[PDB]
RNA sequence: CGCAAGACGGACCAGAGCGAAAGCAUUUGCCAAGAAUGUUUUCAUUAAUCAAGAACGAAAGUCGGAGGUUCGAAGACGAUCAGAUACCGUCGUAGUUCCGACCAUAAACGAUGCCGACUGGCGAUGCGGCGGCGUUAUUCCCAUGACCCGCCGGGCAGCUUC
């Protein structure tokens, strides 16, 4: 299954690669090909239209994209929304994220929704020879970090935000139902990432707070991580300061 | 091959089995072609092939298994070639060639009914063909492209309808042709600033002075001409369903090509609010459609008020969707049933007649913005009793109550973004959404008058932001360098005079205003007043409701 | 393995269809004909049955031409039998086939005249029309196709009973 389904999604990815280039070099140059003045009927629809490249890339690329998306949705999803072992799921998720980033973004809503639903079915399902949750932080931590990085960057990439919010909510829920273990690495990683992604959107207040949180994490990780670097400490203190002095009052209009 | 009797009778016997289950249905066309390419004689005519030519371009119709469909573009071009040839035969010639006897040659079709609506069987065709093109511009799809050769057939049918216009012997000139004219104005009406100002702003002393250039400058007149003309050629029918249809298309021309005054006049004269009730459900869509473009050209002339009231009636509802024939059965829960919403899909509408709804949205939400942010600035300086729901107040409120907004990435959020900037009273925040979201969003990029409407937006923001600033700050003042306000909000003293003058008169402020010295002296207190006037109101509200509780009781 | 001649339309082919009866199965086209059903079209009693008289009418047979593979009266042989001019085996003429004239007969049998009215039940089948919860074909979608259910005509038949 690993060899077959990897080779399937790999064959579909190359058909879309060829389909874009094809449409984006031959047909895209056929489009705006030649002059660019007076379209006879191109100016009239200029009151509610777009460019010629999107207008004819929809004819020769949208197919590939759509197909790939559908496959990813029904593939691992409609064939492996859980089960026992076999990660590959991480790779699938990564691919989906990349696709969303590149092609259409709406896919994020669908993919995200599906993921959440699946997580709910299991977390609030528990009824099958599936994964015997208990102390198996391997797969757990794995999927966790995976979705995290994927969600974080994803949202903080296509200018999404609700998606990022959903991701954070999910992570919080996991921590709640996954607080039975002490705590492994990655923690610091995610913390820093989030604080950063925040910074602006929210006030440098909560952002600076998260920054100080990551700074404190650098202490624990230090005693356990061990980082012999002064520059690091300097940068940390700097980030702390800023995030702090920034706003002395909010304008609650 | 022998005197136009065998020929004619076989005409009969081919135009007979026209309908039934055994048609072959395409080699009747073929066989009409095999009485023409083997029709190579003389006088007799050039002459009477015209009519056969009708019937046979009518083969170039009827092949088609029904009325819902759209016409293999090769079939489409063959149609064209036929019709075009059957302009040839019917300029050159003039005898009218299913009647008016001459010397003879060579007929008989006086004897059936009238030469003449079988003469008038060329307008029929061409209207049909308009309609077939229209059926085209539905099944081809959409942002992209078969699309352009089809647009080109569209050019060519423009051609045809133009042609079907100058000719007119009709019965002579005026007195019914008007419907050619109708088609022609249906293909003049939804066109553009650039082609109402190729006469005026493709430079009129830089353009050619050649009869042809006048035919161009008259071509821009020629539709708003046929208004003045063909009112009487209809002028003459009172039928509410064509009256209420025609005038809605006329009000369109005005506001876009010319004065919004004439547009404002024409609907206000007509009073078609009553008349649309008598009208059938296409003209309902026209009524909605015309209301759009007037609230548009309200905002383009720069009037917040009229653009508000115009675009209000649409934005009370979420039906512009279903009115433009786009609505699902479920897109909330409301929009049943299946077989009935298809009527809208069959009747409505080409893609080249649409407008962006985010445009319509933003243009409405921005018009209201300049009215309501001073209004609420005034209100929260305790002028509140004028607080009105189900308005831009609500539409701003739903977007306001997001805990989580950082940078705006939706057109709603860009309106919310500029709204917050207007509250703070910094010009700066207006410019954000007016530049960036209008590039996103291409709210800006659909008008040559965005250049104008920029200036109209800007100075209003600078004046009303000054006003929102003043509604709060005027407790803090003891006096004002009025010169500062001019410099700071980027305004000039003549206007800032007139502004501050209007303000202190009508907003009923307790400022004393030295206009020659350019000074205000105010000293209007008190910060505790915000509580005191509030409990004074809370008090005063007591007795007033209480008198109703009395008058009910007794 | 190839060629020629003449004959013949298997299985599919059925208490199935069409024709007044005798009869009628390879493909495709042409020529004229007919039943049933549909119809708020036309005519207005124009009908039913039939001496005289008329058309068609299996197979065999006769006359004149063509053809003659196959089968085969007659005939010549071989057996079986007391006898065996037979049943059975071999050969074989007329005939069997086609074209043009005759012949008018059959268990030409449903052994059951034709036209009309009335009087049980039930399930099928061929054809037309109409009504319908649905699957199914295609172009993605009520063109008209196939399958399912019910109803109305007229047709070949069957089952059931104080």
């Amino acid at each position: 299954l690993e060899d077959v389904v990897r080779a399937y999604l790999k064959l579909a990815e190359e058909k879309t690669e060829a389909a874009k280039e094809e449409s984006q070099q031959m047909v895209l140059d056929i489009e705006d090909l030649d002059n660019i003045q007076t379209p006879e009927s191109v100016l009239l629809s200029a009151v509610s239209g777009e460019d010629t490249q999107d207008r004819t890339d929809r004819l020769l690329l949208t197919p590939w994209v759509k197909f790939l998306w559908e496959s990813y949705r029904q593939c691992l999803d409609l064939l492996r929304n859980n089960s026992r072992v076999e990660r590959l799921y991480h790779d699938i998720a990564q691919q989906a994220f990349k696709f969303c980033l590149q092609y259409t973004r709406k896919a994020e809503f669908r993919k995200l929704c599906d993921n959440l639903r699946m997580h709910l079915s299991q977390i609030q399902r528990h009824h099958n020879q599936s994964t015997a949750i208990n102390l198996n932080n391997p797969e757990s931590q794995s999927m966790h970090l995976e979705t995290r990085l994927v969600q974080l960057d994803s949202a903080i990439s296509m200018e999404l935000w609700q998606e990022a919010f959903k991701a954070v909510e999910d992570i919080h829920g996991l921590f709640s139902l996954s607080k039975k273990p002490p705590k492994p690495q990655l923690m610091a990683n995610y913390y820093n990432k989030v604080s950063t992604v925040f910074w602006k959107s929210g006030n440098a207040l909560f952002h600076a707070s998260t920054l100080h949180r990551l700074y404190h994490l650098s202490r624990e990780m230090r005693k356990n991580l061990t980082q012999d670097e002064m520059q690091r400490m300097s940068t940390r203190v700097l980030l702390a300061t800023l995030s702090i002095p920034i706003t002395p009052e909010r304008t609650d209009i | 091959e022998i005197t136009h009797a065998v020929v004619i009778k076989k005409l009969n016997e081919i135009l007979q089995a026209r309908g039934k289950k055994g048609t072959d249905r395409a080699a009747q066309i073929e066989l009409l072609q095999l009485l023409v390419q083997i029709a190579s004689e003389n006088n007799l005519g050039e002459g009477v092939i015209v009519k056969i030519k009708f019937n046979i371009i009518a083969s170039l119709y009827d092949y088609n298994p029904n009325l819902a469909t759209y016409m293999k573009p090769e079939m489409w071009q063959k149609c064209l070639d036929c019709i075009n040839e059957l302009m040839d035969i019917l300029f050159a010639n003039p005898n009218i060639f299913v009647g008016e006897n001459i010397l003879e040659e060579s007929e008989n079709l006086q004897n059936v009914d009238q030469p003449l609506r079988v003469r008038g069987c060329i307008l029929t065709l061409v209207e049909r063909m308009d309609e077939e093109f229209t059926k085209i511009m539905q099944n081809t799809d959409p942002h992209s492209q078969e699309y352009v050769e089809h647009l080109k057939d569209e050019a060519q049918v423009c051609a045809i309808i133009e042609r079907v216009q100058r000719y007119l012997e009709e019965k002579g000139t005026t007195e019914e042709i008007c419907r050619v004219y109708l088609r022609r104005i249906l293909h003049t009406y939804y066109k553009f600033d650039y082609k109402a100002h190729q006469r005026q702003l493709t430079p009129p002393e830089g353009s050619s002075k050649s009869e042809q250039d006048q035919a161009e400058n008259e071509g821009e007149d020629s539709a708003v001409l046929m208004e003045r003309l063909c009112k009487y050629i209809y002028a003459k029918d009172r039928t509410d369903r064509i009256r209420t249809c025609a005038i809605l298309c006329h009000i369109y021309h005005h506001a876009l090509h010319s004065r919004w005054y004439q547009a404002r006049d024409l609907m206000l004269m007509s009073h078609l609010q009553d008349n649309i009730q008598h009208a059938d459900p296409p003209v309902q869509i026209l009524y909605n459609r015309t209301m759009v473009q007037l609230g548009i050209c309200a905002f383009r002339q720069g009037l917040t008020k009229d653009a508000h009231n115009a675009l209000l009636d649409i934005q009370s509802s979420g039906r512009a969707k279903e009115l433009l024939g786009q609505g699902l059965l479920l897109r909330s829960l409301q929009e049943r049933n299946q077989e009935q919403e298809k009527v809208e899909r069959r009747r409505q509408v080409p893609f080249h007649l649409h407008i962006n709804l985010e445009l319509l949205e933003c243009v409405y939400l921005v018009s209201a913005m300049l009215l309501e942010i001073p209004y609420m600035a005034a209100h929260e300086s305790d002028a509140r009793r004028r607080m009105i729901s189900k308005q831009f107040h609500h539409q701003l409120r739903v977007g306001e109550r997001q805990p989580l907004l950082g940078p705006p990435e939706s057109m709603r959020e860009h309106v919310v973004a500029a709204s917050k900037a207007m509250k703070m009273g910094d010009w700066k925040t207006c410019h954000s959404f007016i530049i960036n979201e209008k590039m996103n969003g291409k709210v800006w990029d659909l008008f040559p008058e965005a250049d104008k409407v920029r200036t109209m937006l800007v100075r209003k923001i600078q004046e009303e932001s000054l006003r929102t600033y003043l509604f709060t700050y005027s407790s803090v003042y003891d006096s004002i360098s009025m010169e500062t306000l001019s410099d700071m909000f980027e305004l000039d003293l003549p206007t800032v005079h007139s502004i501050i003058s209007k303000m202190i008169i009508n907003e009923e402020l307790m400022a004393s205003l030295d206009q020659p010295t350019q000074t205000v002296v105010m000293h209007r207190t008190e910060p505790t007043a915000q509580q005191n006037l509030a409990l004074q109101l809370a008090e005063k509200l007591g007795s007033l409701v209480e008198n109703n509780e009395r008058v009910f009781d007794h």
